[PDB]
């Protein structure tokens, strides 16, 4: 109810990639721009999120402090995207901000990794380890994912993140490693 | 005067396959004995290409011929339609030169469009362009790709010189062979991005490489004249001007801005379009293709 400094990031189109690859590379610029930058009370907000469309966002809405956003505008590590996307300026926030939920949460929709560690620890067989794990223990989470196709697996992958409910009261807290919610809400407008 | 049932234009601006070799920055002027970037396997089983762990600079080298004579087809049924076409193109060149198209081609060689994903997230990108007459170097250019914009075609003295070279090449007034070398700081042991085969990666004799038609795609991003939106940016010149990644087809034939519609209305009926659409049509003739029925 006190962090009223926003830092928006408008996404323009480019012919060499869609918005999903720009959201993945900008996701790397956030994991290395915040995790390799510093500042716990700096979060991000995705305003084009839709759980029925599998989208991530059509315009970034950053939320930081006064100097937490006043010193990130002149970032030479924020270059490159100045030619690919567009920027803005600082603007005030309204009084009643709705308490929304946006953060990262990893789900375990695969029993093959726990079947590998369970084959190295439990000593399961083919039919005993294959039958000790039922088919209903795995599930695909249809949230807004990001194809973070980095140098761990060569093919395209998905993204996992869990959001929170909507509310009106303010409950602030410390941001996560990617500028999300982990016990503290964020405004959504 | 019906249209010719067979039309075919050979391409100009013929590139080659770009080779990638990695090394160290500030050892940059001696970039002649640098080892190549190899394609290897890792485990599904995929192919990756990474820099060596003690090198942080990607080198991408290719060549480019500028042929010229961009009005004469290679196959045509009618003789009257071909003479009318040559009078139309010669009328275009006599009214105004190739300065616009060679200016935009010079801007696409100036920055690093041909570094497709390798450009994204780099500290400094440097482009060196050489002109070759014999076993020598006539004139060398050294640019800075990050200072030169991605969407804003702004003039410069050196870009006007190289645009005079390309415009002198497309008009048939000489022979133009260019050597293009690009340098990028990525990081120690990071990942480079060659082109992908039909996860296999394209290669030459023990070196990762990019296809020639993908560099040729990166050179002909001229078209800032869409009817829909000029705010996104220039995407490359095609008849029924389309983007495969976005899944959209700008410049619909239900409008009157298609290449076939403008070419039919400007050759057969002498209805000259706007000037920028004439730049579009001549850009499609420099592209070349299989036209007609």
């Amino acid at each position: 109810f006190t962090m009223d400094h926003y830092l928006d990031i408008r996404l323009r189109p480019d012919p060499e990639f869609p918005p999903a690859q720009l959201m993945c590379v900008l996701f790397g610029k956030l994991h290395q721009a915040l995790v390799a930058q510093g500042g716990d009370r700096i979060g991000v907000s995705f305003p084009d999120l839709d759980e029925s469309r599998s989208r991530l966002g059509e315009r970034l809405r950053i939320h930081a402090s006064a100097d937490d956003l006043r010193a990130l505008l002149a970032r030479p590590w924020l270059e490159g995207l100045r030619d690919h996307l567009q920027f803005g300026e600082p603007a005030v926030v309204p009084h009643p901000t709705p308490y929304r939920q946006v953060s990262r949460v990893q789900a375990k929709s695969n029993p093959e990794r726990l079947r590998r560690r369970l084959m190295r620890r439990h000593d399961l067989s083919e039919e005993e380890a294959r039958k000790r794990i039922p088919d209903t223990v795995a599930r695909a989470l249809d949230l807004p994912f990001v194809t973070l196709r980095s140098q761990s697996t060569g093919q395209h992958f998905r993204l996992f993140i869990r959001h929170g409910p909507l509310q009106v009261t303010a409950e602030e807290g410390g941001f996560t490693c990617y500028g999300l919610s982990k016990g503290g809400f964020v405004p959504w407008f | 005067l019906s249209t010719a049932s067979v039309l075919a234009f050979e391409r100009k601006l013929d590139p080659s396959d770009a080779l990638m070799s990695a090394g160290a920055w500030a050892q940059r002027d001696a970039s002649q004995e640098w080892p190549a970037v190899t394609v290897r396997e890792k485990s599904q089983t995929v192919d990756v290409a990474n820099l060596p762990s003690d090198a942080d600079t990607l080198k991408v080298r290719f060549t480019l011929r500028v042929l010229g004579g961009a009005g004469t087809p290679s196959a045509c049924n009618d003789a009257a339609y071909r003479d009318k076409l040559l009078q139309t193109v010669a009328t275009y060149v006599n009214d105004q030169g190739f300065a616009e198209l060679a200016r935009r081609y010079a801007h696409n060689l100036a920055n690093a469009r041909f570094l497709w994903r390798n450009r994204v997230g780099a500290e400094a990108v440097e482009v060196r362009i050489n002109h070759i007459r014999q076993g020598e170097v006539a004139r060398a250019w050294r640019f800075d790709a990050l200072a030169i914009g991605l969407r804003d075609f702004k003039a410069d003295a050196e870009l006007d010189a190289l645009a005079e070279l390309i415009a002198s090449g497309l008009s048939g007034s000489g022979h133009v062979l260019l050597e293009v070398v690009a340098f990028a700081r990525i990081g120690d042991g990071q990942e480079v991005f060659p082109s992908q085969e039909l996860k296999t990666l394209y290669s030459v004799r023990d070196a990762a490489a990019i296809h020639s038609q993908k560099i040729g795609n990166a050179l002909r991003t001229i078209d800032t004249w869409y009817p829909d939106e000029d705010g996104l940016g220039p995407i490359a010149v095609e008849p029924y001007g389309s983007v495969t990644s976005q899944g959209k087809a700008y410049r619909q034939p239900k409008q009157k801005l298609d290449f076939y519609t403008l070419l039919d209305n400007w050759v057969l009926r002498d209805e000259a379009p706007a000037v920028e659409q004439q730049h579009y049509v001549i850009a499609n003739l420099i592209r070349g293709g299989v036209f007609g029925e």
